[PDB]
């Protein structure tokens, strides 16, 4: 119990119905005081698995853990740096670009991306 | 003109209808804090939760307390608007928000003309309006807008 | 690409580009699309040798040509959507010197840089040494003269 | 100057550096590297002037006041300097790009704008385009100016 | 046994001409389609709200089983063919060929909201305003 | 008003020969696939992102009013055509349209009406990728971009 840490439920809009195959919203069980979910336009109706059903916002989301595919690497037109080692794998050589998209947001961070085999590692400095 | 969208980090809601075990049972003490607060119509209150993350360093440079934006919603929305919040002895700023109802009259009689949207649908046009229109300090519509000079 | 400097698909028209971070590769072969010739380049150098150059002296009297040139795979069509994911050395001296100077990655080479000009531009003698906008009242006057 | 810019992009990649009050990282990172290529060109055009000859024909034009300025003399003997659209360096046109002779996120100034030769010396390739688009910005605001203040 | 080493080697036939037509009959892995749970179907073109063109109606069990729709593929193969390769009790393989490739998918046994009332009226009165009531009122 | 305190989400269609703006939910209903999950799957083939989830979920919520393909055909016909009380004529116009007029390039036929599913999928991929940011805004004057 700190004012420190994390913290990622793991959002959920993926358990549609499986009786008629659309999407599914919250509903309240009155009477069980209880979260359910059901389809609109069926009967269909079961429990829910966590109390939240919705999210927004989330400040500077370093989303580098995703999106950038290694595959990256390839690219001739980016920078090989003679920076060293990545982290995991005993080789140089990293591919490295700053941030990117619309939402660059405004970090001048570079990402690196080292480009051997024995990783295939993404980290940043 | 600060909105309280500037200064927030993020919004989440739950389903948490028993405070007394929140979904949340690192935020439990908190509840501990707040059973004085209209225990009889906890009962009559909605029991969908709103729950906040502000960040720390907007608010450090407005230099507000959670109490005055806890009074600025409260005063912006009315009673029904049900505020609790967060110790301030923490580096992070949360705040936990349900509605109130209109208490007697809710016995259903006609049918209770709401066309009966769920109330978190209702929570979220809260949020909306909670983000866009919340004017904190904000005594103005000079959009974000400023600049501080020194002129020789 | 193998293919098209072998040429089963035709040079001037395929072009083929792959847009690695969306994971997308387009191609296209409709009319319209402006392109120019580059040379081609490999393993840190250049893939064209004086040995064809050899054959073009040869030329005044012989059946090699140009083409002959492209079907040797050593230069490249590249229109502008294509030319965006190239990297692209000015001129064989930077191919060459280069160790850590810049970069090793190249895929083209420019055949002459002076040829980014259009045909009333290259009448005008140093045109690097004029301020830009007096290079384009020269090509208008220049196409206004008689003779 | 070139050296210093290079400088400030490591520290900028480094993450080392902060805002300035009122404005952007990258306005910021784009203030100082403007502020620096500005004061390296004013230097050395002060040092061109300060060269001159008393008998030379061309500063007797503009110290006569006949035509052309003081800064005429800085590019045809020192350096063109800074081209730019808009008022900013000039776009990345390309991906993340100027010109596909470069390097992607290449902010260093040949990259982006910057001209390091002199009329005298004559303008590199790339150096020569970029010219040509800030020369263009010339051409377009003489004609559409023209029609405005006519209304 | 095949898990170490194993070599299997069988001759491959077509015949002249298929005493039957080929089809294929594909579903979506979503829908975890099981025919073991399958005791009667039955399968008929829809044809009365207006043959070989038009769509397949798939009727499962009884009328209260599950109803698919089967969709025509434009062609087979456009350069190319689709074969099945079966087994034999001779111990042999037999070819077949694909004479047409049909999409199937899933329908629902009964909810039908149809906008043939009012709903599109509601629709600019809506405000989100409702959702539940409209389906009861139905 | 109090509807979802954030219209910005609100996805439309215009289409050829139509008087009026529709959903595009409705054209993927006139597609015939009234699978929820399957027009999520046209969309947004990486259902593991919750932000693009939720992004699209306003435009699911529009869609509840037409629940089938006759009667969203009737839809569009009635919103792009001359009125005509004949409602199955609506239909099939409208049927014709979507097979002819609708991003010809993708086909002209009933054969091959799911290829062009998958297209104006894309765009609302294509799209959607703009509108959370991560994808670059494309330039008006880029020569790639030109013929």
């Amino acid at each position: 119990m700190e004012p420190d840490g994390t913290y990622e439920p793991g959002f959920v809009g993926i358990r549609f119905c499986q009786e008629c195959n659309n999407m599914l919203y919250p509903k309240e069980d009155k009477e069980n005081r209880i979260l359910l979910y059901a389809c609109r336009n069926c009967d269909y109706q079961q429990e829910a698995d966590n109390s939240c059903i919705y999210v927004n916002k989330i400040t500077h989301e370093v989303d580098e853990l995703t999106q950038i595919i290694a595959d990256v690497s390839q690219d001739p037109t980016l920078p090989r740096t003679e920076d060293h080692p990545c982290q995991k794998c005993g080789h140089k050589e990293a591919v490295f670009f700053q941030s990117h998209s619309a939402r660059a947001e405004d970090a001048m961070r570079l990402y690196y991306v080292c480009t051997a085999p024995h990783c295939g590692h993404r980290w940043t400095e | 003109h600060t909105t309280l969208r500037k200064v927030t980090a993020n919004t989440a809601i739950y389903y948490d209808p028993n405070p007394q075990s929140t979904v949340v049972a690192e935020d439990q003490e908190w509840v501990n804090v707040y059973y004085e607060m209209p225990d009889f119509d906890v009962a009559r209150i909605s029991p969908w939760l709103l729950r906040v993350e502000l960040d720390r360093k907007h608010m450090t440079d407005r230099k507000l307390t959670m109490e005055q934006i806890a009074e600025k919603i409260n005063a912006g929305f009315g009673d029904d608007l049900n505020c609790i919040f967060n110790d301030d002895n923490a580096e992070k700023l949360v705040l936990r928000i349900r509605i109130m109802n209109s208490d007697e009259n809710k016995m259903q009689e006609e049918e209770e003309v709401v066309d009966k949207m769920d109330d978190d649908v209702f929570l979220r046009c809260i949020e909306s309006n909670m983000l866009t229109d919340m004017t904190l300090q904000g005594i103005e519509q000079i959009s974000k807008v400023y600049m501080h000079l020194p002129q020789t | 690409r193998k293919l098209r400097r072998q040429m089963d698909i035709i040079v001037s028209e395929v072009s083929m580009i792959r847009d690695i971070r969306e994971r997308e590769i387009r191609i296209y072969t409709d009319a319209g699309r402006i392109c120019r010739p580059l040379l081609i380049v490999e393993k840190q150098k250049l893939l064209l040798k004086k040995r064809h150059i050899d054959q073009l002296k040869e030329r005044e009297y012989n059946n090699y040509s140009w083409q002959d040139l492209v079907a040797s795979g050593v230069v490249e069509y590249i229109d502008t959507l294509e030319e965006e994911t190239v990297m692209l050395a000015m001129t064989p001296d930077d191919l060459q010197e280069k160790e850590v100077a810049y970069c090793s990655t190249y895929t083209h080479c420019e055949i002459h840089p002076s040829m980014i000009l259009g045909v009333c531009a290259s009448i005008i003698p140093f045109p690097d040494h004029n301020q830009s906008p007096r290079n384009t009242y020269q090509s208008a006057m220049g196409k206004q003269a008689m003779g | 100057a070139k050296q210093d810019v290079i400088e400030v992009i490591e520290k900028a990649h480094n993450n080392e550096l902060e805002p300035t009050p009122g404005n952007t990282l990258r306005q910021t990172f784009e203030n100082q590297v403007n502020r620096i290529l500005n004061d390296a060109r004013d230097k050395t055009g002060s040092s061109a002037q300060k060269s001159l000859s008393e008998y030379n024909n061309f500063k007797s034009m503009v110290v006569s006041g006949a035509k052309g300025s003081k800064i005429n003399i800085s590019q045809v003997i020192a350096v063109v300097g800074q081209q730019n659209v808009e008022g900013k360096r000039i776009p990345f046109g390309f991906k993340h790009r100027t010109l596909p002779h470069f390097i992607k996120d290449d902010y260093g100034p040949e990259s982006r704008g910057f001209v390091e030769n002199s009329y005298l010396a004559g303008l590199t390739p790339t150096e020569f385009f970029f010219h040509a688009m800030g020369g263009r910005e010339g051409l377009i605001d003489t004609a559409v100016k023209t029609a405005e203040t006519g209304y | 046994g095949p898990s170490s080493q194993n070599v299997t080697e069988y001759v491959v036939r077509v015949p002249k001409n298929t005493t039957k037509k080929y089809n294929i009959m594909a579903f979506n892995a979503a829908d975890k389609v099981n025919f073991a749970t399958w005791n009667q179907a039955r399968l008929e073109r829809d044809l009365s709200n207006k043959p070989e063109d038009q769509p397949w109606l798939l009727r499962v069990n009884g009328k209260s089983g599950r109803k698919f729709k089967g969709i025509k593929k434009g062609g087979v193969t456009e350069n190319t063919s689709y074969y099945i390769f079966t087994q034999c009790p001779d111990g042999a393989f037999e070819a077949f060929p694909v004479h047409n490739w049909y999409n199937f998918t899933p329908l629902a046994r009964h909810r039908t909201l149809t906008a043939e009332e009012a709903e599109e009226e509601w629709e600019r009165r809506n405000k989100v305003l409702n959702h539940f009531s409209i389906m009861q009122q139905r | 008003g109090a509807k979802k305190s954030a219209i910005g989400q609100r996805i439309v269609a215009t289409l050829p020969y139509i008087k009026q703006e529709v959903p595009i939910i409705i054209v993927f209903r006139a597609l015939g696939f009234v699978s929820d999950r399957d027009i999520l799957e046209h969309i947004i083939y990486d259902f593991e992102d919750p932000e693009m989830m939720e992004m699209v979920k306003p435009s699911l919520d529009e869609a509840f009013v037409i629940q089938e393909q006759n009667v969203a055909l009737n839809f569009i016909g009635s919103r792009g055509a001359k009125p005509g009380v004949t409602k199955e004529k609506r239909i099939k116009y409208a049927k014709e349209v979507l097979q002819k007029e609708m991003l010809p390039h993708v086909g002209v036929s009933d054969f091959c009406e799911t290829k062009k599913a998958y297209f104006l999928g894309y765009m609302v991929h294509r799209l959607l990728l703009a509108a959370l940011g991560r994808r670059e805004l494309d330039d008006r004057d880029h020569y790639g971009n030109k013929r």
